[PDB]
């Protein structure tokens, strides 16, 4: 019988509560579908090749051909919209500047690489090599391959740009102008963004950034150590390569017919009788292959489904900071990273975690005069004998002044009250 | 993607209008003909990055945009004896 | 049929004379008046888009 | 500019379009007629001619269907996106980057059209940019003053407190920063004498 997972019984009190001391940031990988594979259909040669005859006798079933082909034309502009609407998100192409100091962070495994030839990062070139005569069969029966409008190294380009935008700017370049800033300023405002002051961050900042290294070090070997780390982007690729296969091999079957090849009925079977023959086979391919284009309609639908995901995750993850909850990460998302990948983009999630929590005694209000007082911004604690002010993420004990709480009314109606003295400085 | 016959490959580039694949957009420019050539993602743009320069803003725009969505279609009903069987 | 004909590296055995392939389309035969095995291969073809 | 409203009412009078087109076609039979074959044909084997016509075009209306469904979930789609938007950007102020207009959002004005929805996004984008020299925080008497709601500046001489969106330099003051800890741990601090009312 599957477990649901573990088994833990928080201690729930009236007066216990749980402050963190530490934090960590982890960087999460998420992998989303944009782009699929253009394929179009030869109609005739499909149907029928290297026959005259047949040629001549398929214009009297319709005009399906058409609407194949027109279907085939739209699956293949959204597919080429798809790769514009989440990655040709600026109009503005990004340099990243020669000095690559950005406070301690290490950004060489995410930013391009200019020694190899292609422009891609370390962890593009580990998404590029995972992602995979049968090629030449398909095109001799009617089935071709579209080469995408943006190449490769266009959508390396954009990401690139993407990233020395979010580096050197942050979310600036996104609303208007690109307004330069430097990094560990970047990272007090996404700090101050989820809660935590901007003195943990500037008190902490190498550590912030060994850890920050050390996530990325650690990615770029897990995306290697799991095989089906990309299978969200190999199962489309698969799923294609099948309804290709499955296509062709429906040219196999007699549907009823004496034999599947045209020129085996045409020599012997004089055109009279061949007619009865040779359409039996012709309405079994036509449905077979209009059968494959309602399918991929439905998988073209699914695909553009999740570029819009992945364009809006692009808007709000990566060219600001969203506060979505379990949206741009696991916790308090602090910021993300786009890389492009084999019909798909890679999103890193730099994301805030708090981590060896330690129990006080809280308080909904204190009473010095007469009047309560209830914090301005935190939350009042104990470490057993004296109270202090902490913010509800990080356990920094400050003095109770005439700042850090207000008064509002009287201290008899709060249930929970405790008397204290207050600071006036 | 294939073979182009009928326009000339040009070097610089310039947006693109009429796409074509694997990067080759066409467009019809200056007498007058038909060209093409590899699209450009945008302006190159390199932010003065420094450890003691910041961008701030001293004034402020208020833009109005427009954004079309669609809502519903046109209802259609079929009658089959109607369609199939026409008098 | 119509296609082209070139000279093929496949190994045919001496009693087999044609080959196919997955939808059983005949890929390559064997001329009847001198042993040589060809590789059938269809006509060039593709699409005009303007 | 109206093209994303266009193009559902082109898909569906192509679709009509095709639908009809369809009764004109033999499906492998001699004539696309009825009467026609009922009159140059015996009753017995007519069957085997008019049967081919009648699944032609109840296949043909069986894939509008499908294709109408398919487009119907996609208009679905749109629909809901709308209903979020009209939520969100009209009835509210959303902080969604690239989700109520490219930019700050400030509001969302809804227009009816055929089959649609306008949104006229009255946005927020900064201007006229100009550079300052910036600084992590200040110490006055050997405790570090960090902002409490703002950013540092300096015009070369003189520091600062400025908004993160607007130019407005005011004097660094007491209710403007708050200390924590003194300057030996923060990388960039620099002197700077703060104000006290
Ligand atoms: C916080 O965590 C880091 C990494 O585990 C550790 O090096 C550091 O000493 C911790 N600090 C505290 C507050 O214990
Ligand atoms: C960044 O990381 C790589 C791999 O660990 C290392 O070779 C390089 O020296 C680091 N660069 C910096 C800025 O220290
Ligand atoms: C707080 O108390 C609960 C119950 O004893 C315990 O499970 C939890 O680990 C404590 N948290 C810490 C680390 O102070
Ligand atoms: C509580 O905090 C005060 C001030 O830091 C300290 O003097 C006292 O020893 C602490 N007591 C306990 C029980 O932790
Ligand atoms: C708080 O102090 C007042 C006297 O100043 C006293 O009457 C009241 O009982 C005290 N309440 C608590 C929580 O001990
Ligand atoms: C365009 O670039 C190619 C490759 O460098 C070069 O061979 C060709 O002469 C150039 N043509 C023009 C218009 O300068
Ligand atoms: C600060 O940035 C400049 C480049 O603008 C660089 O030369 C200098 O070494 C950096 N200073 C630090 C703190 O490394
Ligand atoms: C702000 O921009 C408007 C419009 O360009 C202009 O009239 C006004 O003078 C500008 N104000 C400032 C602060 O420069
Ligand atoms: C076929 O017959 C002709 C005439 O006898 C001869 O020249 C040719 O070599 C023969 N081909 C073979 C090998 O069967
Ligand atoms: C800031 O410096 C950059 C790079 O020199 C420049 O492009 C920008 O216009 C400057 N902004 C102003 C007006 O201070
Ligand atoms: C900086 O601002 C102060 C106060 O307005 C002014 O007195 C000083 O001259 C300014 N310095 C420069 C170089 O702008
Ligand atoms: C800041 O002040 C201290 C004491 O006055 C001095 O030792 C230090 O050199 C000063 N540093 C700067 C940034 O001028």
């Amino acid at each position: 019988t599957m477990s649901l997972g573990a088994e833990n019984s928080v201690a729930y009190s009236n007066n216990s509560i749980a402050i963190p001391t530490n934090f960590t940031i982890s960087v999460t990988t998420e992998i989303l579908p944009v782009s699929m594979t253009k394929t179009s259909v030869d109609c005739t040669m499909y149907i029928c090749g290297d026959s005259t005859e047949c040629s001549n006798l398929l214009l009297q079933y319709g005009s399906f051909c058409t609407q194949l082909k027109r279907a085939l034309t739209g699956i293949a502009v959204e597919q080429d919209k798809n790769t514009q609407e989440v990655f040709a998100q600026v109009k503005q192409i990004y340099k990243t500047p020669p000095i690559k100091y950005f406070g301690g962070f290490n950004f060489s495994q995410i930013l391009p690489d200019p020694s190899k030839p292609s422009k891609r990062s370390p962890i593009e070139d580990l998404l590029f090599n995972k992602v995979t005569d049968l090629i030449c069969a398909q095109k001799f029966k009617g089935l071709t391959v579209l080469p995408p409008l943006l190449t490769d190294e266009m959508i390396a380009q954009y990401t690139s740009a993407l990233l020395a935008g979010t580096i050197t700017s942050g979310w600036t370049f996104g609303a208007g102008p690109a307004l330069q800033i430097p990094f560990p300023m970047q990272m007090a405002y996404r700090f101050n963004g989820i809660g935590v002051t901007q003195n943990v961050l500037y008190e902490n900042q190498k550590l912030i950034a060994n850890q920050f290294n050390s996530a990325i070090g650690k990615i770029q070997d897990s995306l290697s150590s799991t095989p089906s780390a990309l299978g969200k982007l190999q199962d489309v690729v698969n799923h294609n390569a099948q309804a290709l296969n499955t296509l062709v091999k429906q040219l196999s079957s007699k549907f009823g017919a004496i034999s599947s090849v045209l020129n085996d009925i045409f020599s012997r079977l004089d055109p009279p009788e061949a007619e009865v023959q040779i359409d039996r086979l012709i309405t079994g391919r036509l449905q077979s292959l209009q059968t494959y284009v309602t399918q991929q309609l439905i998988r073209a639908a699914e695909i553009r489904a999740s570029a819009n995901l992945a364009a809006t995750k692009m808007s709000e993850c990566v060219l600001g900071q969203s506060k979505r909850v379990d949206f741009c990460g696991k916790g308090y998302h602090l910021m993300s990273f786009p890389q492009s990948a084999p019909h798909g983009v890679v999103f890193l999630h730099v994301t805030y975690v708090p981590a060896q929590e330690k129990n006080f005694t809280t308080a909904p209000a204190i009473c010095h005069d007469g009047k309560a007082h209830f914090p301005r911004e935190g939350v009042f604690v104990s470490n057993g004998t004296h109270w202090f002010v902490t913010q509800r993420n990080f356990y920094e004990p400050q003095i109770i002044t005439t700042d850090n709480t207000f008064v509002s009314g009287n201290c008899d109606v709060v249930i929970g009250i405790v008397n204290n003295t207050v600071y006036d400085p | 993607a294939g073979c182009l016959i009928g326009a000339e490959y040009v070097n610089n580039s310039y947006e693109c209008d009429i796409p074509i694949g694997a990067g080759i957009c066409a467009s019809y420019q200056t007498s007058q003909s038909i060209i093409a050539y590899t699209m450009s993602l945008g302006a190159e743009n390199s932010v003065a990055y420094s450890n003691n320069s910041i961008a701030i803003p001293t004034n402020f725009t208020i833009s109005v945009t427009t954004e079309i969505l669609p809502v519903s279609m046109t209802k259609t009903s079929v009658d089959c004896t109607m369609y199939i069987c026409g008098d | 049929g119509t296609g082209v004909l070139t000279e093929s590296n496949k190994k045919f055995l001496p009693f087999q004379q044609f080959g196919r392939d997955i939808a059983d389309t005949t890929d390559a035969v064997r001329d009847p008046q001198t042993l040589e095995i060809l590789d059938i291969t269809p006509c060039s073809f593709g699409g005009v888009s303007v």
